[PDB]
RNA sequence: UCUUACUAUAGUCAGGACUAUAAAGGUCCGAACGGGUUAUCGUUGCAAAGAUAUCCGAAGAACUAUGGUAAGCGAGUGAA
RNA sequence: GACAUGAGUAACAAAAAAGAGUUUAAGGUACCUAAAAGGUAUCUUAGAGUCUCGCCUAAAGCUUAUGGCUACGUCAAGUAACGGCCUCUAAGUUUAUAAUCUGAAGAUUAUGACGAUGAGAAAACUUUGGUACCAACAUUUAAAAGUGAAAAUUGUGCAGGAAGGAUAAACCGUACCUAGAAUCUGAAACAAGUAAGCUAGUAGAGAAUACGAAGGCGUGAAUGAGAUAACAAUCAUAAAGGAACUCGGCAAACUAACUACCGUAACUUAGGGAUAAGGAGAGCUCAUUAGUCUCGAACGAGUAAAAAGGAAGAAGCAUGGAAUAUUGUUGUACGACUGUUUAAUUAA
RNA sequence: CUUGGCCGUUAAAUGCGGUCUUGCAUGAAUGAUGUAACGAUACAACAGCUGUCUCUAUGAUUGACUCAGUGAAAUUGGAA
RNA sequence: UAACAGUUUUAUUAACCUCUGGUUUACCUGUUGUUUAUGUGCCUU
């Protein structure tokens, strides 16, 4: 459940280390796996994204529990997201980490296939 | 409150279904054949039963 | 908005209501009845018939915990796994009994009962029945099916029983209790 | 499932007022309750306030049927019901849905 | 608003100051005595 | 923690039933002590003469009594050795217009301090179990449970007469291990010789029966010189 | 006693008088020399 | 006999810390004590100025007690 | 002035708390009994007490003041274990005297008198000016040790710390209440306020914090018994997020105390800043012991001795274990600073 | 006039800080100006923290409600 | 034919606790300080 001011650990080669969720696009609900936000980049790593630019972003895992169909239950430690572009493909080429499984029921063909393990 | 209430309007809420219930839930004990109230015990008897199995044990 | 409430809170706090249960069981084995509020009276009988449970058990954790109900152990336990266990040693539960009375106190006219140990040498209800058979044979009346009922509810799981019970009734004549009894053939005569 | 007498949060969804910013003894109230003289001078019918709430009979349609035992006894439905558990509920056919196929209605009836 | 001032109050400050002795060995004080004698007071002072 | 007794028949070790409830008399519950079998025990360790004379004091209004070992008694006797009866009831120090000598205890042996320091521990240990454990007095006699709090207190002040009856059971040989018996272990025992000094001839009535080894005297040393007369009884 | 310095191991209740009542009649704290004597009863005034 | 100032006679300030001192400081942390910062409650109140928490000073220009002096044409007292 | 309405409504909620037996007196009912009486049971009014539970506790306890519309059998030559009266004086007062000033009233100076919150021989028997002084602070001292007073000794700092007199038992006070349970002030039986001493023990540096032995209390029906809706007050916990709340982080939460621990920036009036910041340690068991202490007989043993002690060990999710001490940092304005103020809406 | 211009801080600055000034209407003991230290003064920012909020939920006590006992008040031209 | 595999989102109203969480003041377990009751309890001849 990621809402306005929330910090999350951005983790594709774009630049961004660590962003605050600006507004939850597409709906008034707390965004979870799978949804797109407008995240302020805070901090970068060391044309890549700099501190201050306001990019979208789709939410690749989050700390709530997340249900699935199976009745079976998924939860992380932090909260993630990959930074994309108004178009809706991603801004980087490789991801570092697990990503959420929900990814695939929500059209994020392109963040999963880069994506090495998913839980 | 903006005006005095009637002697009409008062009498109506001390009245109108604020009677008292009469009690008809009573019988007789079965030891001494007093009043009693019903499922309940003689009071007469009970302090009577009390205080004789004080005595005699 | 919230659940209903479990048990009755009877307008106390925690620690305040758990004493006040605790010395209720503790009066009760101590003097095997006890005249109180109808609430309190029920309250205390789910605990009192859940101690006598341990007092039918064996092990230490029920040593203990019957140690951890009553407010002076030393004295009145000896009492409840000796006594009291054997007197309830073949009665599946159901070892306590409240009985409705007239308010114990005038002043806020509180709905009273009795919490009575059944087959105990308090019991009253073993009393008022034996009051009503000897009423019924000083008279030369029929017991009616409710008198008989319990005759055999006071005298099953008892000791002695019937040996107790006529001994009651014949007491109670010898003493002229029933003396200025009312003949039940004559109350539906009677306006007072 | 019958709820008592509730409040204007509960009845209603009623967002309640503030906690901390110096509001007084009004967390969990209605706040105003209609207009003033140009309104009417008097609270309009069909105002939400507080009141009795639940015990009263609801409907939930277009509920299939999972299983079907009858040396049980039970017809397992989709979804959730109203009531406690030992509560008496009605089951027919949808409204809002075409009838079942005469071959079944007939075969019932046989 | 009225306060407590007779809090801490000792008697032996009120037979200093409203005393019989402390009127009639003064010019002022005796005016007193004899006002309210006049008017038919039981209590001259104190 | 408190270990209370209960009013049951129980055997004495003196040479009289100082109670009803006592059983036997001259019991011998423990073997000699020390200087019980010893003619002539001495004050080794206390000043010189202290021993030889045994003062009681009493309240001549609410039979508070103290025990002393001086002629004179101070402000540490009350607060040593009267306990809390109540609220009004302990006084906050000692009035020299209540306050009188009751008694005075005079061994024979005049440097067997020893003997007077045993009688004067069994005097004060008998007073507490008077003012605590009096469950001789809860049902009978005073009856000290039938009553208030406020009287029951009024009542725990009054041990003159208790006091009394301490002295004509501790010089009788009361106590396990006083020094009052004499073992000679040759085995035959006595007791010692001793005077009790009154101020009140009457006084000494409140023991029911007094030992033959005591002699009784009125006028105690000091109380002349203070124009005090003593009370006698045949005038 | 065997160690007399002032920070020596203290093992003795400092409250003497705890649980003592005159009015309650809780009895001694101890057992004395004279506790298992029958209380001497004088003749009241 | 409230209160402001002054005056006389007295009393009180757990414990710890730093500082040149054993004791020299309108020093430090913090009870008693003395203040009354903030918030809530209360507002026909328990109270015509209270309750709870929080906060400030706490060897000093400190606090407190019993007495005394100064007030009503001109103004007594006033760190105002 | 009487009597209505609101209304038989609010209120009888200091976040201590009650439960079950027993008993006395007087009186009211029912039955036994009709020779009254007495007995049994019950109720009303006014009390008392037992067992259990809880609350207060450097108090809501004990002993005493100021005071008192509570009540009058409260008893003293003096010290131990006592004040007043009486002697002496301070601040001051003075319808005393003298002198002086003054529209009268009066005022002033001196003397006298009066005036405690101070000073007053002896007693467990008794009747000159540092050769100093008895303000503060510190130190030392009744010899087994420790602790708290009294008095004295010595010293320190500047703010430089009274006066006077001497040195055979009268009269007055003495009861009760001390503010959480019937008494003082607050219009009162008010959750406020008021002086002194004592105020168990464990544990600590401590009068902090927690428990609480004794004692008292858990109010004069000025209440009691139920039920546990909304809502209010006072609290407790909380998924994910973490100021998005709001005039404003108001309120709440985080943090916290301790160690003779490590370490600590800019700047600076060189004192500080600073307990900066930021880290480490902690309870239980145990190896080990230079001296002290204990036991046995230099040596041996011992923590049923105080302490020391280690990179030792055990168990648990967790050993600042419960309670007690409310964040850190940064840039400005104003005022140097500690202080003071509109008693009771403004504390700056 | 005015949210003065520029720079920094914010995803977004009528705020805060720095800086330039033609300052309706700054100014030198009605003192001018800049630091250290101090502040329950006022303003702004960061970190942490949190039911302040997203968005409330459950639980506890006391009241609220019912029975018994006692028993007010403001108010009231008269009222179907 | 079988088998296998795939067949919207947002918002809103209401009901409902199977699941995922929150709550748990008479449930179980562990644990600190202190008090009370009961039982037990040192060495040596
Ligand atoms: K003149
Ligand atoms: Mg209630
Ligand atoms: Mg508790
Ligand atoms: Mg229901
Ligand atoms: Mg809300
Ligand atoms: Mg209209
Ligand atoms: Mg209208
Ligand atoms: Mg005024
Ligand atoms: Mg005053
Ligand atoms: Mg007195
Ligand atoms: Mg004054
Ligand atoms: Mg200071
Ligand atoms: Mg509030
Ligand atoms: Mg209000
Ligand atoms: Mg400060
Ligand atoms: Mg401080
Ligand atoms: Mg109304
Ligand atoms: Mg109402
Ligand atoms: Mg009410
Ligand atoms: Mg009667
Ligand atoms: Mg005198
Ligand atoms: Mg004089
Ligand atoms: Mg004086
Ligand atoms: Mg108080
Ligand atoms: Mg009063
Ligand atoms: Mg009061
Ligand atoms: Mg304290
Ligand atoms: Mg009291
Ligand atoms: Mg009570
Ligand atoms: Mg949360
Ligand atoms: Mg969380
Ligand atoms: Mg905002
Ligand atoms: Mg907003
Ligand atoms: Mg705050
Ligand atoms: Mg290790
Ligand atoms: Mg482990
Ligand atoms: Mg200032
Ligand atoms: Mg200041
Ligand atoms: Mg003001
Ligand atoms: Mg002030
Ligand atoms: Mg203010
Ligand atoms: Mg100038
Ligand atoms: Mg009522
Ligand atoms: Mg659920
Ligand atoms: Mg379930
Ligand atoms: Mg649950
Ligand atoms: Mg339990
Ligand atoms: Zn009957």
């Amino acid at each position: 459940m990621i809402q306005l001011k929330t910090m999350l650990n951005c983790i594709d080669n774009s630049g961004a280390a660590l962003v605050e969720c600006a507004m939850v696009v597409g709906q008034k609900r707390h965004a979870s796996i799978g949804d797109r936000i407008v995240v302020v980049v805070q901090k970068q790593r060391g044309t890549k994204v700099k501190r201050g630019d306001i990019r979208h972003a789709v939410v690749v895992r989050t700390k709530q529990k997340v249900q699935r169909r199976d009745g079976s239950v998924v939860r992380f430690d932090d909260n993630a997201c990959v930074l994309i572009n108004k178009a809706g493909d991603p801004i980087g080429s490789r991801i570092n980490g697990v990503v959420g499984q929900e990814l695939r029921k929500k059209k994020w063909s392109k963040i999963l296939s880069m994506a090495p393990m998913q839980a | 409150p903006k005006k005095k209430t009637s002697h009409m309007k008062k009498r109506h809420r001390q009245m109108a279904g604020k009677a008292l219930k009469d009690v008809t839930h009573l019988n007789r004990c079965p030891a001494c054949g007093n009043l009693k109230r019903m499922h309940h015990l003689c009071s007469t008897c009970l302090g009577k039963l009390k205080g004789f199995m004080d005595r005699n044990g | 908005a919230g659940a209903h409430v479990k048990y009755r809170h009877l307008s106390r706090s925690s620690a305040h209501r758990q004493a006040l249960l605790r010395n209720l069981v503790t009066s009760l084995i101590k003097n095997e009845t006890i005249h109180t509020t109808y609430p309190k009276a029920k309250e205390a009988q789910r605990l009192a018939e859940k101690l006598i449970t341990l007092s039918k058990r064996d092990t230490e954790t029920a040593r203990r915990s019957a140690q951890g109900i009553l407010y002076t152990p030393d004295q009145l336990l000896p009492k409840l796994f000796g006594e009291i266990r054997e007197r309830y040693a073949n009665r599946p539960g159901g070892y306590t009994r409240v009985l409705r009375t007239e308010p114990k106190d005038q002043y806020s006219q509180a709905p009273s009962a009795i919490l009575e140990l059944v087959d105990g040498p308090k019991d009253m209800r073993f009393a008022m029945t034996a009051a009503t058979v000897a009423r019924d044979r000083e008279q030369k009346t029929e017991s009616t099916d409710l008198t008989k009922k319990n005759m055999d509810k006071v005298t099953r799981f008892r000791k002695d029983g019937m040996r107790a019970f006529e001994d009651m009734v014949a007491s109670l004549r010898d003493m002229k209790f029933t003396a200025g009894a009312i003949n039940p053939k004559e109350w539906k005569k009677l306006d007072r | 499932r019958g709820m008592g007498f509730a409040g204007g949060m509960k009845r209603h969804g009623f967002a309640g007022q503030e906690a901390s910013h110096g509001n007084s003894l009004n967390h969990r109230t209605i706040g105003s309750v209609g207009g003033s003289q140009g309104s009417g001078s008097r609270v309009l019918p069909g105002k939400k306030m507080p009141g009795r709430m639940g015990a009263q009979q609801h409907t939930v349609q277009n509920l299939p049927i999972l299983m079907v035992d009858n040396e049980l006894g039970i017809v397992v439905v989709k979804g959730a019901v109203a009531g406690h558990k030992g509560a008496v509920v009605k089951v027919q056919d949808a409204v809002k849905k075409a009838p079942p196929p005469e071959e079944f209605v007939e075969a019932t009836k046989q | 608003g009225p306060r407590p001032t007779m809090s801490g109050a000792t008697r032996l400050v009120q037979k200093r100051r409203h005393g019989f002795l402390s009127r009639v060995k003064t010019k002022n004080g005796q005016k007193t005595l004899k006002r309210r004698l006049a008017k038919g007071r039981l209590r001259l002072s104190a | 923690s408190t270990h209370p007794t209960t009013a049951i028949p129980k055997p004495t070790t003196a040479v009289l039933k100082t109670s009803p409830l006592a059983e036997e008399t001259a019991v011998e519950l423990k073997s000699p002590s020390r200087l019980q079998l010893k003619s002539e025990p001495g004050n080794k360790g206390n000043p010189k003469g202290h021993g030889d004379r045994i003062w009681a004091f009493h309240h001549i209004e609410q039979g508070q009594v103290i025990y002393s070992t001086k002629p004179v008694i101070s402000h540490q006797h009350l607060i040593r050795q009267q306990p809390f009866t109540g609220k009004n009831l302990v006084p906050r120090k000692i009035r020299k217009d209540y306050w009188r000598p009751l008694a005075m205890i005079e061994l024979a042996g005049k440097d067997q301090g020893a003997v007077g320091r045993s009688v004067y521990q069994k005097l004060r240990e008998f007073k507490k179990r008077h003012e605590l454990d009096w469950a001789n007095e809860a049902e009978e006699g005073r009856k000290l449970m039938h009553k208030s709090k406020r009287e029951r207190g009024q009542e725990l002040n009054d041990q003159k007469p208790n006091s009394v009856a301490d002295m004509a059971a501790v010089l009788a040989g009361a106590g396990k291990g006083n020094l009052m018996w004499q073992v000679s272990r040759l085995v035959k025992r006595q007791l010692r010789r001793a005077t009790v000094y009154w101020t009140n001839e009457q006084d000494k009535f409140h023991a029911r029966e007094w030992s033959d080894n005591v002699s009784h005297e009125v006028g105690i040393p000091g109380e002349a010189e203070k124009k005090r007369m003593p009370i006698r009884m045949s005038s | 006693k065997r160690h007399k310095y002032p920070t020596a191991r203290v093992t003795r209740d400092n409250s003497k008088q705890r649980g003592e009542s005159a009015l309650r009649k809780s009895g001694t704290r101890w057992k004395l020399s004279v506790s298992d004597e029958p209380l001497p009863e004088p003749v009241p005034r």
